[PDB]
């Protein structure tokens, strides 16, 4: 066990954990700062992303875009601290495909601070917690086998959603959950789990996603009969081939083209097709030409992934789950319980998102939290004194005892094979509707998988072996799913992302469930929930 | 040396179809020093990795462009 002795350590260097380590390199130019990612930062997830006119206009559809489960002061610091954001980003060098645009000035700028340590290639398995307060983190370096203590008196995670929990998923397979698991396992709730939101046209097998601009260049979406369903289901007359209107059929609200799906699904009007029940976006009559220009990458795309040109017959596609709204609990200062540790990005609840996040305040809560959370952290960095050293150093044991354990495990258990029944699980009982029926079954499939998940082999492919870490992750996503799966069917009310077909919950229920879900973990393995309130500061329920 | 397998994790979905497979059902068939391309062009950004593979471009140490074909024919048989 190496170890280094930081300020803060960062645990994600995506869009969220990036701006943060610059910020605390600018709070405190002083600072040793350890920035810590499993994949080289240019790989986290944030590469792959492709008004604010009024405050008001913004704070306005945030919250109502999130059915009201925003923490509304939260939404008016975001809101404020968005152009600062987009001008510094703009200054430190990003030209004016923006989720790589982002993610790339964020990583050359953050080679100018010195401050900024990093740590590629390196898998954090656990934070160090004494007298509730955090005290660093242990992780392995994978390109070498050697494990790192690595001690700082605040700790952010910025790892990321929680989506390689669905088998059918837009993420990519690094997106495990993995610091929301490790906020559970030291009794940080995660909050609003249950609000987990789809985007309607992705690659049946894979997920790859299809853009929208597949629809606003004029594609449409039929069902095995060749009819723009869309038209059933409340989205405006059929408009012409060619010309279509924004909120109108293929532009309509992107929650009711999902929910169009399902309902196609249940009247018999899917194509079964090998991995899935798909509808088809069609752009056969564009032509290669308008296909060529706008949407050039859409053909190849197709061609790679559904062996379909899609000048020649439409392209398979179905709701994928997408983005998590829901993650740690953090105040409005991005800090968790647990004094000293943070959480932004994705794998957080800071209260923006509420039941649905809206548009792109995804990447723009990257930079804006980003920062705060950089300069809240420093700020408590300062401030901690000192831990009981041994117990730290104690519990820095038992993660390499509980890893040694873990290797040579006593069991004969396929990890590959529980990983997919929990997706499996994940889109029967927690997809577009929900009823509590199709949620207990998964409940029940989820506890009859993480008993197995003790009895999983990790066999001898080693150094430490990919194995091990993929056995790992799949934990992490066991323990996030069940509190998915426990907040949905708690929840008895259809409000955002979650909606129940079953009735007492078809409607959205502001005199009882006007709050947030906490979902606990305690250490004999189940599942509670809590309720908290929602600030509300100008905008009462409609 | 099992080391690229974690060289094969990208931040698209796109790639881990593209690059994940097509390490584990070959590369151990046609090794020596031309897995030299494999390892040089995983050292690549994750869009230009999508890209050089839709042919939206092209790229430069064309060592490298002969491995993009060699991933997209071997692929284009298998499934
Ligand atoms: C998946 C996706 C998301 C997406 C999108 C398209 C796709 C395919 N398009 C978007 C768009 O057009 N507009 C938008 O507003 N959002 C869009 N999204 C969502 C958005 O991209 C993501 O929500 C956002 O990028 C999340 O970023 P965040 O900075 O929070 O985190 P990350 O990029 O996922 O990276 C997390 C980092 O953590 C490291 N990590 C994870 N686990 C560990 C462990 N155990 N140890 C060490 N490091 C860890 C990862 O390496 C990563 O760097
Ligand atoms: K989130």
């Amino acid at each position: 066990m190496q170890t280094f002795q930081a300020d803060l350590a960062i645990v994600g260097a995506g869009g969220a954990g990036l701006r943060a380590a610059i910020a605390a390199a600018q709070a405190n130019p002083n600072a040793k700062i350890a920035l810590i990612s499993k994949v080289y930062p240019m790989r986290s997830h944030t590469v792959a992303a492709e008004d604010h006119d009024s405050f008001e206009y913004h704070f306005h559809d945030t919250v109502a875009g999130g059915d009201w489960l925003c923490e509304q002061d939260v939404v008016d610091y975001f809101v404020h601290h968005c152009p600062t954001e987009m001008t510094q980003l703009e200054l430190w060098g990003c030209p004016w495909k923006t989720g790589f645009h982002m993610l790339h000035t964020l990583f050359q700028t953050s080679l100018q601070f010195p401050q900024i340590q990093r740590f590629d290639e390196h898998f954090v398995l656990d934070i160090l917690v004494d007298d509730g307060h955090v005290r660093g983190l242990v992780a392995m370096n994978m390109m070498e086998g050697t494990l790192v203590q690595i001690r700082a008196n605040a700790v952010v995670m910025a790892t990321g959603g929680a989506g390689r929990v669905y088998r059918y998923n837009t993420n990519g397979g690094i997106v495990t959950g993995d610091g929301m698991g490790m906020a559970l396992s030291h009794g940080v709730p995660l909050r609003d789990m249950e609000f987990v939101q789809y985007h309607p046209t992705g690659l049946p097998g894979s997920g790859i996603l299809m853009t929208e601009g597949c629809r606003g260049e004029g594609g449409i979406l039929v069902n095995k009969n060749g009819y723009r369903y869309l038209q059933d289901y409340g989205m405006g007359p059929e408009t012409p081939l060619g010309e279509p209107k924004n909120k109108y059929m293929e532009l309509g609200p992107r929650d009711k083209v999902s929910q169009a799906f399902w309902h196609e699904w249940r009247k018999g009007n899917t194509i079964s097709t090998p991995r899935g029940d798909v509808v088809y976006l069609d752009l056969r009559h564009l032509g290669e030409k308008k296909l060529h220009e706008r949407l050039p990458f859409i053909c190849e795309l197709a061609k790679a992934y559904v062996g379909v040109d899609p000048v020649k017959e439409p392209i398979p596609v179905r709701p994928t789950a997408h983005y998590t709204m829901g993650g740690i609990e953090t105040d409005q200062n991005c800090e968790t319980r647990i004094k000293g540790l943070f959480a932004v990005g994705e794998c957080s609840s800071v209260g923006l998102h509420g039941a649905n996040r809206l548009g792109s305040n995804s990447l723009a809560e990257l930079v804006v939290f980003g920062r705060l959370a950089g300069e809240q952290a420093t700020e408590r960095a300062a401030t901690a004194g000192n831990g009981n050293e041994a117990a730290i150093e104690a519990q820095a044991a038992g993660v390499e005892q509980r890893l040694k354990d873990l290797v040579n495990q006593d069991g004969g258990e396929n990890w590959a094979k529980i990983r997919d029944e929990m997706g499996l699980a994940m889109e029967e009982g927690c997809g577009i509707y929900r009823t509590p029926e199709l949620m207990q079954k998964t409940i029940d499939k989820l506890a009859e998988l993480q008993e197995r998940f003790k009895r999983v082999r990790i066999t001898d492919t080693s150094v430490f072996n990919t194995d091990l870490l993929y056995t790992i992750e799949l934990g992490h996503g066991l323990n996030v799913a069940e509190c998915m799966a426990h907040s949905a069917m708690a929840r008895k009310e259809s409000r955002g992302a979650h909606q129940r077909l079953d009735e007492g919950c078809t409607e959205r229920d502001d005199v009882n469930f006007l709050k947030h879900t906490l979902a606990f973990r305690d250490a004999d393995g189940t599942t509670r929930l809590e309720y908290s309130d929602v600030k509300i500061t100008t905008l009462p329920p409609a | 040396k099992a080391f690229i397998h974690w060289a094969c994790r990208r931040g698209m979905r796109e790639l881990d179809i593209s690059i994940m497979p097509f390490f584990e059902h070959e590369y151990d068939s046609l090794s020596d020093d031309e897995k030299r391309i494999f390892i040089r062009l995983l050292e690549c950004d994750d869009p230009d990795l999508f890209n050089w593979l839709m042919n939206h471009g092209k790229p430069a140490d064309a060592e490298l462009e002969m491995m993009v074909r060699l991933i997209q024919t071997r692929n284009r048989e298998r499934g």
